[PDB]
């Protein structure tokens, strides 16, 4: 009675990351619409240096323990 | 990027397949090649997201080994010869490492799998470039050396690539994607031919970019790169409809339109020549190319897939991008073959 | 008048009509030129 | 000469499969990348020397020059690529599969 | 000259425009807190431009004729009907939340365009940085739904990062009794449905996320009603602000022309709205987005390009 | 102008007679949200009133200092703002209600 | 043959010093005497762990310019030309694109470090 025209079920054949799929890809996602990909943070880890007490420039007696990158 | 940055690096870039394609010495033409390669990574990873380096990595380091193997390529013949030109006499095996090298670095099948993902990690315009510009550098030292190639090893990554970008291209929905397999299949097209006549490689080339660089432009229109996102042009922009489809059918190859031309008269040139075993199996599989073309003429043109609320937002707006180029380059890539005769 | 937002076509660029309808005529002008040149030099060389 | 000539393509020959062969870490192919250079510009340098052929010497110098600023642009790379994946390792070189 | 490369090359400079009252200040608040009084007052005190909070119809008065459009085609969405309906099965809720939504990052545009074309700050009632709240509401609320949320979501993460924050966030706090008898006061029959536990919803999002969330990039001046009165005081705290601590320190000219670019083409800016993820309430078919695309290319002035509709009044087509 | 306050990080103020004025006239205001009988609203307005009194009185900055009594007038402008604070912060507490509890018996006494 | 004998006799010396400092003096070893050394207090980490460096852009930097002051070598040989003109313009061309890159590379905060 109308001109059937592609719905939500027809158009999502063409969403999947490939369309043919197989067994091996069933596991992929689409692409992020924006390149950007949510990926999980970096911890960044900083060395962590005694700096003391046996330091020529610690005084004597002193465990400055410093954070450094670099 | 700022002005000078801007003005650098596309400098180098023009002048990269400038310098090849002027240059006699091979020496040079190399140089001409490291520039390209050089000056195209960073406006590849301008973007500055993980897909965008994993693309530059990727590009890099294919493209640097490709080179070296180029220069190995010269060194030995500059030892064999005392020169720096391959010559009638130079040996079979150089000039073998030489066309697969070029192969690798334009992206031919079997040293194909690199150009999909390089292509699929950056923008369009980039596309555009990488897809098209770069192309030329390469090509111009086979057409210099044209006489001297290897028939059965040109002819394998011909028939190679048609198959692998043709079968390639059914299965991805991404644009960025399909562009990169239908670039390899034109490539797999325009090496069959460069035996035997040069110029048709040329004339296939040529063809190519004009009909690839207006479906950039499209693309880029609305940053549609998928097929769903695609499939919003008939609310989006409507009258960029026709284009697309008949650019997507010339490059499929039906007659009527240009991209006839390129196919029909390679496999005249070929069956003259009587490689009639080879132009039948790159005819049929050529064929593949039509079929997911068609589908997303089907999925744009002909049919109106479901749309969003939001584009009505859009409707209100007012847009400047298409250019004077994408109407020019689309009739020109479209409705030519009449002319045909002046071309070839 | 009636757009909220002056629109940015709203007046013609009379520098740009005038070159291109310019450089229209100049085509056009050169284009004769060279086609009565060129059968001028055709006769010659070939004999009438 | 000829040995030595010889000795030097299977020089580049193992850098380059090296190169090909990938195992793990970036850097170590960028310096693959630098050993096949590094064999072809001995190979250019003992051809010129042994022509005579003082005016092909120039092209040597250039192979340099080139491969140092492809060298550039790898260390280049491999900055970004830390600072996005928190290594160097290839194996987290693969969104791009998809 | 259309801003471009060229432009910028040529002059058009931004931190050349910038002055001390160059910047982007947004009010927040519930529903009738006074964010108009205080706004407009702001605005003209400081000489900076007054931005009406962004409504349904703002891109119909934006573009074009300026008049308010049929909701066919600005957006089908009716505030009226959420009040009135909530858990509706139209999908009313998140229609007119995601339609609010684009229409804020509209306004933003203009409003960060304004700034960067000829450096008059700019005053907006809300952002596209607190327009989220709502949406807490009604998903806390039975009204929309988790996968209406993830559409949200994922359309801020697209759009959000791409531009700046504003330079300060004014939030006029005011107690849910006393927004709900406002809103009695005020007495418009849809409006006074509306209740206390999504003006709660509404009150928590914006003091557990958005001013937490906020601090870190901008500088927050919280008031209560009674400061919010005598908008002198807020302009004085305003006038004498240190700004620090956000994003605006580290751009320059090739990060604002870059910046301008993209707001200046307003397609680009609502580019990632449109996404294809078929949402049932927001996918509107094809048979009905013809017919809307249609009379809406039928309307008055909207045929063809902005100066090129004759029947509007555009003359000298023929050389244009 | 000044060219400089001698503390360092003390930026030097361009406008401080509005500056001080602002600050506690809205001081002013806060206080009184306070019950009368607060001890702290009376005695904080009788100082607040004081030096309002002088801002007005004196216009030239050097003298403004000398009255007020305070050093620098942005050392002022800055403790015209703590006060602003710490007003706010009194009328959260509520410290003119009585004493929360009594000590132990023998709390304070010395020598035990 | 002159050069290889005075080389190889100083890597001679060199290793027999060695020999004689680790075969000579008395050997106690123990765990920790043989651990690595903190100012007195164990290592909490190891010493293998990343270290960024906020030198890398004048490192790369570095390698350019090594690659230009090879392309300056070859000018005491190069003056002996009969084309003192093209010479010395081309001399100049060179030495002026190595300020400008350095000028570019300090204008746009390069030689800094980050942080
Ligand atoms: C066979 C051998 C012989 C060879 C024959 C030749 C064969 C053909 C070669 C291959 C053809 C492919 C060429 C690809 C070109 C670039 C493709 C691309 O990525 O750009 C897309 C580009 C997008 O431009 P856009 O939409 O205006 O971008 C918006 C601009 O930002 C709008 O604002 P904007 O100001 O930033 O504009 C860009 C700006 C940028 O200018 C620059 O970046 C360079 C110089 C800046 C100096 C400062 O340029 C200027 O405006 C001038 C600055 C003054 O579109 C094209 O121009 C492609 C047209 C197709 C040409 C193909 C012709 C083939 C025949
Ligand atoms: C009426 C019909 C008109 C049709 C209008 C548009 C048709 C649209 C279809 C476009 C795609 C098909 C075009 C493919 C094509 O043109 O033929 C391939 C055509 C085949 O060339 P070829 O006959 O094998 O020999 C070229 C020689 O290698 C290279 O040297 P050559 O000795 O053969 O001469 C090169 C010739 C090239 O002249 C051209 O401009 C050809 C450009 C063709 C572009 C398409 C028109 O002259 C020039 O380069 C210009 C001289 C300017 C300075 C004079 C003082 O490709 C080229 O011409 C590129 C060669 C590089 C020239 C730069
Ligand atoms: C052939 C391939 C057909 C692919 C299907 C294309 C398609 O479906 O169109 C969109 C269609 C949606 O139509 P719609 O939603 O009613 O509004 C689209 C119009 O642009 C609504 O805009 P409009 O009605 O205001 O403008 C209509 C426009 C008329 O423009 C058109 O819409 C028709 C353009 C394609 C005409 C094909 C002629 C076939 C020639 C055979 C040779 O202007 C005219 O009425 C007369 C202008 C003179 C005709 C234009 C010819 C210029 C291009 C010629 C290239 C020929 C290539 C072959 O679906
Ligand atoms: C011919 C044999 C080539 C050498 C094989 C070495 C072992 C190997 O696995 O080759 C691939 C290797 C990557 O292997 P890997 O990343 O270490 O993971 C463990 C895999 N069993 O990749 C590599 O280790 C690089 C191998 C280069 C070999 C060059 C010299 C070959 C001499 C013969
Ligand atoms: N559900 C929903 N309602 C919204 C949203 N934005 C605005 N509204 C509603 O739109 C109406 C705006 O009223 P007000 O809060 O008073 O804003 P205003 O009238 O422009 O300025 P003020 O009176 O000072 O508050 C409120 O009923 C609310 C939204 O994102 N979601």
């Amino acid at each position: 009675a109308r001109q059937w025209q592609p719905d939500i079920e027809w158009a999502e054949q063409f969403s999947g990351a490939v369309m043919y799929p197989s067994k091996e890809t069933a596991h992929w996602k689409p692409p992020p619409w924006n390149d950007v990909d949510i990926l999980k943070e970096k911890a960044v880890t900083n060395m962590t240096l005694n700096f003391g007490p046996q330091h020529p420039a610690a005084h004597g007696v002193l465990r400055l323990v410093l954070e450094l990158s670099g | 990027m700022n002005p000078i940055t801007l003005a650098i690096i596309y400098f180098t870039i023009f002048l990269g397949p400038v310098i090849t394609m002027s240059s006699t010495n091979l020496m040079l033409m190399w140089v001409g090649l490291e520039f390209s390669l050089l000056a195209i990574i960073p406006m590849l990873i301008n973007k500055k997201n993980p897909r965008s380096t994993e693309a530059a990595t990727k590009y890099f380091v294919t493209q640097a080994t490709a080179s070296m193997i180029i220069l190995l390529a010269i060194v030995l013949n500059y030892k064999q010869l005392g020169t720096w030109m391959f010559q009638q006499q130079t040996n079979g095996l150089i000039l073998n490492m030489t066309l697969m090298a070029l192969s690798m670095k334009l992206g031919l099948a079997p040293f194909h799998f690199w150009l999909p993902e390089v292509t699929q990690g950056i923008p369009l315009h980039m596309g555009l470039i990488l897809l098209t510009w770069q192309k030329i550098a390469p090509l111009s030292i086979l057409i210099q050396i044209y006489p001297l190639l290897n028939s059965t090893i040109i002819l394998m990554l011909a028939i190679t690539s048609i198959f692998m970008g043709a079968w390639g291209g059914l299965n991805q929905t991404q644009m960025r994607k399909i562009m990169a397999y239908s670039s390899i299949a034109h490539m797999g097209w325009m090496l069959a031919i460069l035996p035997y006549n040069p110029s048709l490689t040329l004339l296939n080339l040529m063809i190519y970019i004009i009909l690839t660089a207006p479906m950039f432009m499209a693309l880029m229109l609305n940053n549609s790169m998928t097929i769903n996102s695609i499939s919003l042009l008939w609310n989006k922009t409507p009258a960029m409809l026709t284009m697309i489809s008949l650019m997507l059918l010339s490059l499929g190859g039906l007659p009527p339109l240009t991209g006839f031309l390129p196919k029909w008269i390679i496999i005249t040139e070929l069956m003259k020549n009587n490689c009639l075993i080879m132009a039948t199996l790159m005819a049929m599989m050529a064929l593949l190319n039509l079929f997911f073309y068609t589908r997303l003429i089907y999925s744009t043109s002909l049919t109106m897939f479901p749309t969003n609320n939001n584009s009505k937002m859009m409707t209100h707006q007012t847009k400047t991008k298409p250019n004077l180029m994408f109407s020019t380059l689309a009739i020109m890539s479209t409705m030519t073959l009449p002319l045909a005769p002046q071309l070839i | 008048k009636f757009y909220v937002r002056e629109p940015v076509n709203a007046k013609p660029n009379w520098l740009a009509v005038g070159l291109s309808v310019g450089a229209s005529v100049f085509m056009w002008i050169y284009l004769i030129q060279t086609h009565n040149e060129d059968v001028l030099e055709y006769k010659r060389r070939n004999g009438l | 000469m000829p040995s030595t000539f010889f000795n030097l393509t299977m020089a580049f020959s193992l850098s380059l499969l090296g190169t090909l062969m990938f195992r793990s870490h970036l850097m170590s192919t960028l310096l693959c990348l630098e050993g096949m250079v590094l064999s072809l510009f001995i190979m250019t340098s003992v051809t010129s020397l042994n022509s005579n052929s003082m005016s092909s010497m120039p092209i040597p110098i250039t192979i340099l020059v080139f491969a140092a600023c492809e060298a550039a642009v790898g260390l280049a790379l491999l900055v970004k690529v830390s600072n996005t994946y928190g290594t160097d390792y290839v194996q987290n070189l693969n969104l791009l599969q998809c | 000259l259309r801003y471009g490369l060229l432009a910028a090359i040529l002059g058009d400079k931004t931190t050349k425009k910038l002055h001390e009252y160059s910047r982007v200040i947004t009010v927040d608040g519930n529903i009738c807190s006074g964010k108009n009084k205080l706004a407009k007052e702001i605005a003209q005190q400081l000489g900076m431009k007054h931005y009406p909070e962004a409504g349904i119809q703002y891109s119909s008065t934006t573009t074009g004729d300026g008049r308010p459009l049929d909701i066919e085609f600005s957006g089908s969405c009716s505030l009226e009907k959420f009040y009135d309906d909530p858990k509706s099965n139209d999908g009313n809720s998140y229609r007119l939340q995601s339609w609010l939504y684009a229409s804020r990052l509209l306004q933003y545009a203009d409003a960060l365009e304004h700034l960067l074309s000829t450096g008059q700050g700019v005053v907006l009632e809300r952002s596209i940085y607190s327009d989220f709240v709502f949406l807490e509401a009604m998903y806390n609320q039975g009204y929309i739904r988790k996968q209406c949320v993830d559409h949200y979501n994922e359309i801020k993460r697209l759009t959000l990062p791409e531009y700046l924050p504003p330079h300060a966030v004014i939030y006029i706090d005011v107690p849910v009794p006393e927004v709900q008898s406002r809103i009695q006061k005020k007495g418009d029959p849809h409006e006074m449905k509306v209740t206390s536990a999504y003006l709660q919803d509404i009150e928590n999002a914006y003091k557990k996320t958005f001013l937490p969330k906020m601090s870190e990039m901008c500088e927050v001046l919280v008031y209560d009603s009674w400061e919010a009165e005598d908008p002198t005081k807020v302009v004085e705290d305003i006038e004498y602000l240190k700004y620090n601590k956000g994003p605006w320190l580290k751009q320059d000219d090739w990060t604002f022309h870059y910046l301008r670019m993209l707001v200046q083409d307003k397609t680009e800016v609502l580019n990632y709205t449109t996404i294809p993820v078929y949402l049932p309430e927001i996918t509107i078919g094809a048979h009905q987005g013809s017919r809307i695309y249609n009379s809406f290319r039928e309307l008055p002035g909207r045929k063809y390009a902005p100066g090129y509709n004759a029947e509007v009044g555009d003359k000298w087509i023929w050389l244009k | 102008l000044k060219k400089t306050t001698g503390l360092v990080g003390l930026a030097v103020c361009d406008t401080p007679h509005e500056r001080l004025t602002i600050l506690y006239t809205k001081t002013l205001d806060i206080l009184k949200h306070f019950p009368k009988h607060a001890a702290y609203r009376k005695y904080t307005e009788q100082i607040t009133n004081e030096k309002l009194d002088m801002v007005k009185a004196e216009p030239d900055v050097k003298k403004l200092e000398a009255l007020l009594q305070g050093g620098e007038v942005e050392e002022v402008i800055l403790q015209a703002e703590k006060e602003l604070s710490l007003a706010r912060k009194m009328l959260k507490w509520k410290p003119w209600e009585p004493l929360v509890e009594e000590p132990p018996a023998n709390q304070w006494k010395w020598p035990i | 043959m002159n050069l290889y004998t005075v080389i190889f006799i100083n890597i001679l010396l060199s290793l027999t010093l060695i020999l004689v400092a680790f075969w000579l003096p008395q050997m106690n070893l123990y765990s920790e005497k043989a651990n690595p050394y903190e100012c007195g207090f164990d290592p909490t980490s190891s010493a293998r762990l990343p270290f960024s460096m906020k030198f890398f852009l004048v490192a790369i930097t570095f390698l350019l310019f090594d690659l230009e002051i090879a392309l300056l070598l070859p000018l005491p040989w190069a003056i002996q030309t009969i084309k003192t003109s093209t010479m010395m313009i081309m001399a100049f061309i060179l030495v002026t694109i190595l300020s400008l890159g350095l000028a570019y590379e300090w204008t746009q905060k390069g030689l800094e470090w980050t942080e």
